[PDB]
Protein backbone atom coordinates (compact mmCIF):
# COMPACT_ATOMS: atom_id res chain seq x y z
CA UNK A 1 0.00 0.00 0.00
CA UNK A 2 2.77 2.55 0.82
CA UNK A 3 5.24 3.13 -2.09
CA UNK A 4 8.31 5.35 -2.62
CA UNK A 5 9.05 5.73 -6.31
CA UNK A 6 11.96 7.72 -7.60
CA UNK A 7 12.32 9.17 -11.12
CA UNK A 8 15.58 10.25 -12.74
CA UNK A 9 17.42 11.18 -15.99
CA UNK A 10 19.13 7.84 -16.72
CA UNK A 11 22.43 8.64 -18.39
CA UNK A 12 23.65 12.16 -18.07
CA UNK A 13 26.81 13.95 -19.21
CA UNK A 14 29.32 15.21 -16.60
CA UNK A 15 29.34 18.80 -15.27
CA UNK A 16 25.64 18.73 -16.05
CA UNK A 17 23.03 18.89 -13.27
CA UNK A 18 21.13 16.01 -11.76
CA UNK A 19 17.52 16.23 -10.72
CA UNK A 20 15.54 13.42 -9.07
CA UNK A 21 11.96 13.13 -7.78
CA UNK A 22 10.72 10.93 -4.93
CA UNK A 23 7.03 10.14 -5.44
CA UNK A 24 5.29 9.03 -2.24
CA UNK A 25 1.89 7.38 -1.75
CA UNK A 26 0.09 5.84 1.22
CA UNK A 27 1.43 8.33 3.72
CA UNK A 28 1.56 12.00 4.69
CA UNK A 29 4.95 13.76 4.37
CA UNK A 30 4.18 15.88 7.42
CA UNK A 31 4.56 12.80 9.56
CA UNK A 32 7.52 11.11 7.90
CA UNK A 33 11.18 12.09 7.38
CA UNK A 34 12.56 11.48 3.90
CA UNK A 35 16.27 10.73 3.36
CA UNK A 36 18.26 10.60 0.16
CA UNK A 37 20.75 7.78 -0.11
CA UNK A 38 22.78 6.48 -3.02
CA UNK A 39 24.55 3.14 -3.42
CA UNK A 40 27.25 1.88 -5.79
CA UNK A 41 29.47 -1.20 -5.78
CA UNK A 42 32.68 0.83 -5.47
CA UNK A 43 31.50 3.61 -3.12
CA UNK A 44 29.24 1.59 -0.80
CA UNK A 45 26.15 3.33 0.69
CA UNK A 46 26.19 7.12 1.26
CA UNK A 47 23.79 9.45 3.06
CA UNK A 48 23.09 12.56 1.06
CA UNK A 49 20.52 14.52 2.96
CA UNK A 50 17.10 14.43 4.55
CA UNK A 51 14.02 16.51 5.04
CA UNK A 52 12.01 16.17 8.28
CA UNK A 53 8.25 16.04 8.60
CA UNK A 54 8.38 19.62 9.80
CA UNK A 55 10.36 20.87 6.79
CA UNK A 56 13.86 21.01 8.40
CA UNK A 57 16.57 19.95 5.94
CA UNK A 58 20.01 18.42 6.50
CA UNK A 59 22.83 17.65 4.05
CA UNK A 60 25.94 15.53 3.95
CA UNK A 61 28.41 18.32 4.89
CA UNK A 62 30.89 16.99 2.35
CA UNK A 63 28.32 17.41 -0.44
CA UNK A 64 26.18 20.37 0.60
CA UNK A 65 27.90 22.65 -1.97
CA UNK A 66 26.28 20.81 -4.88
CA UNK A 67 23.13 19.40 -3.31
CA UNK A 68 19.68 20.88 -2.85
CA UNK A 69 16.73 19.08 -1.22
CA UNK A 70 13.08 20.16 -0.99
CA UNK A 71 9.53 18.78 -0.83
CA UNK A 72 5.94 19.38 -1.83
CA UNK A 73 3.50 18.03 0.80
CA UNK A 74 0.50 18.61 -1.46
CA UNK A 75 1.92 16.38 -4.20
CA UNK A 76 3.75 14.07 -1.79
CA UNK A 77 6.99 14.39 -3.73
CA UNK A 78 10.52 15.09 -2.47
CA UNK A 79 13.30 16.49 -4.67
CA UNK A 80 17.05 16.30 -4.95
CA UNK A 81 19.25 18.34 -7.25
CA UNK A 82 22.96 17.81 -7.64
CA UNK A 83 25.37 20.11 -9.59
CA UNK A 84 28.80 19.67 -11.13
CA UNK A 85 28.20 16.03 -12.04
CA UNK A 86 31.34 13.90 -12.40
CA UNK A 87 31.59 10.30 -13.61
CA UNK A 88 32.27 9.69 -9.96
CA UNK A 89 28.59 10.32 -9.12
CA UNK A 90 27.05 7.32 -10.91
CA UNK A 91 24.96 5.27 -8.45
CA UNK A 92 21.52 3.94 -7.60
CA UNK A 93 19.63 6.85 -5.96
CA UNK A 94 17.06 6.08 -3.29
CA UNK A 95 14.55 7.97 -1.13
CA UNK A 96 13.83 6.41 2.24
CA UNK A 97 11.19 7.34 4.82
CA UNK A 98 10.84 6.82 8.61
CA UNK A 99 7.87 7.62 10.86
CA UNK A 100 5.24 6.24 13.20
CA UNK A 101 1.80 4.83 12.55
CA UNK A 102 2.24 2.93 9.27
CA UNK A 103 2.34 -0.86 8.80
CA UNK A 104 6.11 -0.36 9.00
CA UNK A 105 8.42 2.27 10.53
CA UNK A 106 10.30 2.75 7.26
CA UNK A 107 9.97 2.30 3.55
CA UNK A 108 12.97 2.21 1.19
CA UNK A 109 12.20 3.22 -2.40
CA UNK A 110 12.95 1.18 -5.53
CA UNK A 111 15.86 3.33 -6.58
CA UNK A 112 16.59 5.15 -9.86
CA UNK A 113 19.93 4.53 -11.55
CA UNK A 114 22.13 7.48 -12.48
CA UNK A 115 24.77 6.78 -15.08
CA UNK A 116 27.07 9.79 -15.41
CA UNK A 117 29.08 9.44 -18.67
CA UNK B 1 32.48 11.81 10.53
CA UNK B 2 31.07 9.20 12.91
CA UNK B 3 32.99 6.14 11.52
CA UNK B 4 30.90 2.96 11.33
CA UNK B 5 32.72 -0.43 11.23
CA UNK B 6 31.26 -3.88 10.50
CA UNK B 7 32.95 -7.18 11.25
CA UNK B 8 33.46 -9.48 9.73
CA UNK B 9 33.40 -8.20 6.12
CA UNK B 10 32.18 -11.67 5.11
CA UNK B 11 31.64 -15.08 6.70
CA UNK B 12 30.23 -18.48 5.82
CA UNK B 13 27.72 -20.11 8.15
CA UNK B 14 25.51 -23.14 7.97
CA UNK B 15 21.71 -23.45 8.32
CA UNK B 16 20.41 -23.60 11.90
CA UNK B 17 23.56 -22.11 13.37
CA UNK B 18 23.56 -18.94 15.38
CA UNK B 19 25.03 -15.92 13.60
CA UNK B 20 26.62 -12.90 15.24
CA UNK B 21 27.86 -9.86 13.37
CA UNK B 22 29.23 -6.71 14.87
CA UNK B 23 28.89 -3.01 14.12
CA UNK B 24 30.93 -0.37 16.02
CA UNK B 25 31.01 3.45 15.89
CA UNK B 26 33.70 5.96 16.85
CA UNK B 27 31.30 7.95 19.08
CA UNK B 28 28.51 6.72 21.32
CA UNK B 29 25.10 6.55 19.62
CA UNK B 30 23.20 6.78 22.95
CA UNK B 31 21.08 9.90 23.09
CA UNK B 32 21.50 11.09 26.71
CA UNK B 33 17.97 12.41 26.79
CA UNK B 34 15.65 9.59 25.82
CA UNK B 35 18.33 6.95 26.37
CA UNK B 36 17.73 5.53 22.90
CA UNK B 37 20.58 4.17 20.75
CA UNK B 38 20.30 5.59 17.25
CA UNK B 39 21.42 2.57 15.22
CA UNK B 40 19.64 0.65 12.41
CA UNK B 41 20.27 -2.74 10.71
CA UNK B 42 19.34 -3.57 7.10
CA UNK B 43 19.29 -6.73 4.98
CA UNK B 44 19.94 -6.51 1.23
CA UNK B 45 19.44 -9.27 -1.23
CA UNK B 46 20.74 -9.13 -4.86
CA UNK B 47 19.13 -6.50 -7.05
CA UNK B 48 16.97 -5.20 -4.22
CA UNK B 49 16.79 -2.19 -2.00
CA UNK B 50 17.87 -2.90 1.51
CA UNK B 51 15.12 -3.50 4.07
CA UNK B 52 15.03 -2.33 7.64
CA UNK B 53 15.37 -5.19 10.09
CA UNK B 54 16.00 -3.33 13.37
CA UNK B 55 15.97 0.28 14.56
CA UNK B 56 16.90 1.98 17.85
CA UNK B 57 19.46 -0.84 18.15
CA UNK B 58 16.94 -3.45 19.31
CA UNK B 59 13.39 -2.80 18.09
CA UNK B 60 12.42 -5.19 15.31
CA UNK B 61 10.69 -3.64 12.32
CA UNK B 62 7.15 -4.95 11.63
CA UNK B 63 7.25 -8.19 9.69
CA UNK B 64 10.80 -9.09 10.71
CA UNK B 65 11.05 -12.65 12.19
CA UNK B 66 12.07 -13.19 15.84
CA UNK B 67 15.32 -14.93 14.87
CA UNK B 68 16.83 -11.49 14.21
CA UNK B 69 17.98 -9.78 17.44
CA UNK B 70 19.81 -6.50 17.66
CA UNK B 71 21.72 -5.65 20.82
CA UNK B 72 24.25 -3.34 22.39
CA UNK B 73 24.42 0.35 23.15
CA UNK B 74 26.86 3.23 23.15
CA UNK B 75 29.40 2.25 20.49
CA UNK B 76 29.30 -1.51 20.06
CA UNK B 77 26.23 -3.19 18.64
CA UNK B 78 25.38 -6.68 17.42
CA UNK B 79 22.90 -8.43 15.16
CA UNK B 80 22.27 -12.04 15.99
CA UNK B 81 20.33 -14.57 13.94
CA UNK B 82 19.44 -17.27 16.51
CA UNK B 83 19.01 -20.03 13.95
CA UNK B 84 19.96 -18.93 10.49
CA UNK B 85 17.84 -20.05 7.52
CA UNK B 86 18.95 -20.48 3.86
CA UNK B 87 17.01 -17.35 2.85
CA UNK B 88 19.10 -15.30 5.24
CA UNK B 89 22.03 -15.22 2.81
CA UNK B 90 22.41 -11.49 2.21
CA UNK B 91 24.40 -8.39 2.94
CA UNK B 92 23.91 -6.71 6.28
CA UNK B 93 24.48 -3.04 6.93
CA UNK B 94 24.23 -0.91 10.02
CA UNK B 95 23.57 2.85 9.83
CA UNK B 96 24.00 5.48 12.52
CA UNK B 97 21.05 7.89 12.90
CA UNK B 98 22.50 9.92 15.75
CA UNK B 99 24.23 12.75 13.81
CA UNK B 100 24.33 13.93 10.19
CA UNK B 101 25.79 12.67 7.95
CA UNK B 102 24.04 9.45 8.92
CA UNK B 103 26.88 7.12 7.96
CA UNK B 104 26.59 3.44 7.03
CA UNK B 105 28.82 0.49 7.86
CA UNK B 106 30.86 -1.30 5.20
CA UNK B 107 28.61 -4.33 5.25
CA UNK B 108 28.85 -7.96 6.14
CA UNK B 109 28.29 -10.46 3.33
CA UNK B 110 26.75 -13.53 4.94
CA UNK B 111 27.13 -16.72 2.93
CA UNK B 112 24.85 -19.62 3.98
CA UNK B 113 26.15 -23.00 2.78
O1 LIG C 1 17.97 4.31 15.54
N1 LIG C 1 17.47 4.21 14.44
O2 LIG C 1 17.67 3.22 13.77
C1 LIG C 1 16.71 5.17 13.94
C2 LIG C 1 16.30 6.31 14.66
C3 LIG C 1 15.48 7.28 14.09
C4 LIG C 1 15.06 7.12 12.76
O3 LIG C 1 14.19 8.03 12.17
C5 LIG C 1 15.46 6.02 12.03
C6 LIG C 1 16.27 5.06 12.61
Amino acid sequence: QVQLVESGPGLVAPSQSLSITCTVSGISLSRYNVHWVRQSPGKGLEWLGMIWGGGSIEYNPALKSRLSISKDNSKSQIFLKMNSLQTDDSAMYYCVSYGYGGDRFSYWGQGTLVTVS
Amino acid sequence: DVVMTQTPSSLAMSVGQKVTMSCKSSQSLLNISNQKNYLAWYQQKPGQSPKLLVYFASTRESGVPDRFIGSGSGTDFTLTISSVQAEDQADYFCQQHYRAPRTFGGGTKLEIK
